[PDB]
């Protein structure tokens, strides 16, 4: 390839769901002690859901807190915005709002949109979303001003372009390149970054990861909540009528078969609870496994924080999750060259250190594998080993030293 | 009228043929916070979801958790020890405090153009 | 659980079987029948989901052990906090020990820098490592301890003219071959 493009795409991971909580004898049959002692005859079948509903509100905060709480201190960005070109207004907080929320996180809290029953209630988390846009302006804070540094040890300043180019040089292209096409790189930055506002406010279904979970709890508690009024075989389905009309003699086969069916809809609730919750506990791993090694480093794996050559990124926050923003290289124009595996001068086959031999019809040079930039064949930059009868398929040149003509 | 349960959400009255309004008393759970047998016997205890107009009876404290009985609410930032509620941490200085959690110390450091850390 | 008694006259199976008739007791074990089963099938149900979480724990530990005991690990975090070095496992009950070896820098000072330094009209970057200057005189050190160098045509490479990149400086090069040609 002859030139390059930067990207940048996104990506939603949920990471929470709310803290409810269901109260099993005033669910079962309330404000009546003519149901509550038939009840205690069946055991701790009123205990054991409460200690799981416990378990997965409390199992929510660790979800939370093991995402967002991975820095040590709280970052701040200098006054003056002098970073080589580049514009990072778009993620860095505004403080002209009430809340101190970026544009796109603004724009993310209000895409998604997300009353009182007997016996249910919820909790509240115990970390506000003001704290976690903190805990994420640290985070992006020092990731703008020290790179990966501040991850291992003591966090050390050095200017946003030669991070850059440490990054440029990190995937296999030399620094050079950034430092002849900055100003480029930079504008082209500047416009990825734009279009990512509008593609999220004007593209629908972006945020459905995040709706689907809401939508999943809202239609489990209505169902829950509309169950009351089954019969289940009793003369009626409410409890006052039936207490209130009959001796309690007879009035005990018909609270017993109530007591039985709600019974078994928590029980099917509870179920399905914690099956989803486990649901949610993965995907909360993962979400913290990529923040480490995407935010906090420069990742090498393929297709792991976005497609092409990795080179940093940009965490958000959302309602009950997080948003992250993939910056990658993507080679653009290609050519044709033909090409050698060696270079027979002298009775001796060369190699190349770093990169591969090509010509363009004429005459041979060496370039790097991911740009073109011809090079001169000399001794620096060939090591030579055997002879040429042992290697397939090699042509004629003649190499170069630098020391003939300085000592001539 | 009548719910989406089997409960009825508005009735009229007889003899004066008028519409009540019916919504349901307050209730919610009671929690203790303990600093431990091995160093106190004070408790303080929290009354979710419900507002300090209503009912150990020594101070009172609304916070968006409930209605806060026993713990001197203070204004300087700790890092948080017992977990309450929507911000709210909370023995030190012989008696129970609540407060805000505090996220860590502020540090800056010194960007420039031309400047580095080996 | 076995001391409930889900609605019939007594818990235990043997009192009720023996004191009522034969089509009474028909009925009032039916009771105890689906109450017993009901709680076996709660106690298999919080088995199997424990059991679920239990694997995925064991996959994990299982992946750190090839990754971070057999050689060395670049991902960041994953085998402790700061720079990789090797790792030692241990045995416990129901369960295994990691003792991470990391490395971490210390002791910073501060300097300054530049992208390139420009001597007879060429463009010079550094191989491998950084420019810094104490104050006077400029060197190349690597990045993660100080040492200094002085500059030379075998660590630098050149590449175009002074009039392209931003930042850059003036100063001397050295090269090898300058006290063997004197
Ligand atoms: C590599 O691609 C970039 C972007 O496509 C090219 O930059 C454009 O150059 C044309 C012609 O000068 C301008 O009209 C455009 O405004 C440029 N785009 C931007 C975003 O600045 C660049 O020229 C290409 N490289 C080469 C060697 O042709
Ligand atoms: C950095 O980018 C921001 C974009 O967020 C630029 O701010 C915009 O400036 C234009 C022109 O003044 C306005 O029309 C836009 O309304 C601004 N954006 C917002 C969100 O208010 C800013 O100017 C850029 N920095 C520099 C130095 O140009
Ligand atoms: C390199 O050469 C090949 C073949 O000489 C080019 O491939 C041809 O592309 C055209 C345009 O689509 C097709 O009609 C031909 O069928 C292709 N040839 C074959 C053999 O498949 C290729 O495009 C050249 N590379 C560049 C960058 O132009
Ligand atoms: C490098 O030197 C600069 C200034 O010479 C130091 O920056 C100062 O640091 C102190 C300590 O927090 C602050 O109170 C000053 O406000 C800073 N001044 C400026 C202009 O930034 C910097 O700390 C030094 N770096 C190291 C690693 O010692
Ligand atoms: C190939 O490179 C040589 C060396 O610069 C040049 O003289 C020649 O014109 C080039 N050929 C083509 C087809 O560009
Ligand atoms: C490539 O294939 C052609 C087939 O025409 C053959 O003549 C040539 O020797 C091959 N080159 C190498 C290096 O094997
Ligand atoms: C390279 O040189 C050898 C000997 O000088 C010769 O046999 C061979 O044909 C040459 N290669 C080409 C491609 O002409
Ligand atoms: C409880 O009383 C306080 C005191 O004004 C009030 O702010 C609060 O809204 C009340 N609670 C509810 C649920 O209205
Ligand atoms: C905390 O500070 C505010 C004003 O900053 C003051 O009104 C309040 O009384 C203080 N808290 C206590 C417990 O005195
Ligand atoms: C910088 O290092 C050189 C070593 O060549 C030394 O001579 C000079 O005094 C140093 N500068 C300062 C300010 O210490
Ligand atoms: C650093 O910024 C100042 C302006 O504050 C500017 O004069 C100087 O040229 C910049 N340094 C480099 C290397 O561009
Ligand atoms: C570096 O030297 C050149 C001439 O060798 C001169 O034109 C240029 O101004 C110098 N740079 C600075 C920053 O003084």
């Amino acid at each position: 390839p002859t030139n390059f493009t930067i990207s940048v795409t996104t990506e939603i991971l949920p990471v929470s769901m709310t803290k409810t909580s269901v109260d099993c004898t005033m669910y079962i049959c309330g404000d009546s002690t003519e149901c509550s002692n038939l009840l205690l005859q069946y055991g701790s079948f009123c205990t054991q859901l409460n200690r799981a509903l416990t378990g997965i509100a409390v199992e929510q905060d660790k979800n939370t807190q093991e995402v967002f709480a991975q820095v040590k201190q709280i970052y701040k960005t200098p006054p003056i915005k002098d970073f080589g070109g580049f514009n990072f207004s778009q993620i860095l907080p505004d403080p002209s709002k009430p809340s101190k929320r970026s544009p796109i996180e603004d724009l993310l809290f209000n895409k998604v949109t997300l009353q009182k029953f007997n016996g249910l209630t919820v909790l509240p988390p115990l970390l506000t979303d003001e704290m976690i846009a903190q805990y994420t302006s640290a985070l992006l804070a020092g990731t703008i001003t020290s790179g990966w540094t501040f991850g291992a040890g003591p966090a050390l300043q050095i200017p946003f372009p030669m991070q850059m180019a440490y990054r440029f040089n990190g995937i296999g292209v030399t620094q050079n390149v950034l430092y002849e096409n900055q100003k480029l790189i930079a504008n082209q930055f500047n416009s990825a970054i734009g279009k990512i506002q509008d593609s999220l406010s004007s593209t629908p279904s972006a945020l459905g990861k995040l709706q689907d979970v809401v939508n999943q709890n809202a239609q489990a508690l209505n169902t829950l909540v509309k169950q009351l009024s089954s019969n289940f075989g009793a003369i009626s389905s409410v409890l006052n009528d039936i207490l209130s009309r009959l001796d309690p003699p007879e009035a005990e086969v018909q609270i017993d078969r109530l007591i039985t069916g709600r019974l078994q809809s928590l029980q099917t609730y509870v179920t399905q609870q914690l099956i989803r919750a486990a649901e949610i506990r993965a995907s909360a791993n993962l979400a913290a496994t990529k923040m480490s090694e995407c935010v906090l480093g420069q990742s090498k794996r393929v297709d792991f924080c976005g497609k092409g050559y990795h080179l940093m990124s940009f965490p958000q926050s959302a309602p009950h999750g997080v948003v992250f923003l993939h910056v990658t290289y993507v080679p653009a124009q290609e050519k044709n060259f033909t090409t050698a595996p060696a270079i027979c001068h002298d009775g001796k086959a060369h190699f190349p250190r770093e990169g591969v031999f090509v010509s363009n019809g004429t005459h041979w040079f060496v370039t790097q594998r991911n740009f073109y930039e011809p090079q001169i064949i000399t001794t620096d930059n060939t090591f030579v080993s055997g002879n040429c009868d042992v290697v397939i398929g090699i042509v004629n040149n003649t190499v170069y030293d630098p020391l003939q003509p300085e000592l001539d | 009228g009548r719910d989406i349960a089997d409960t009825t959400d508005a009735v009229r009255d007889p003899q004066t043929l008028e519409i009540l309004d019916i919504t349901p008393c307050s209730f919610g759970g009671v929690s203790v916070i303990t600093p431990g047998t091995n160093t106190s016997n004070q408790v303080a205890v929290l009354y979710q979801d419900v507002n300090c107009t209503e009912v150990t009876g020594s101070n009172v404290f609304q916070t968006r958790a409930g209605c806060l009985i026993g713990a001197e609410h203070v204004n300087n930032s700790y890092e948080c020890d017992i977990p309450i509620g929507a911000g709210i941490c909370a023995v030190a200085s012989q008696s129970i405090i609540a407060y805000t959690m505090s996220l860590g110390a502020e540090n800056s450091v010194a960007y420039s153009n031309n400047s580095i850390a080996i």
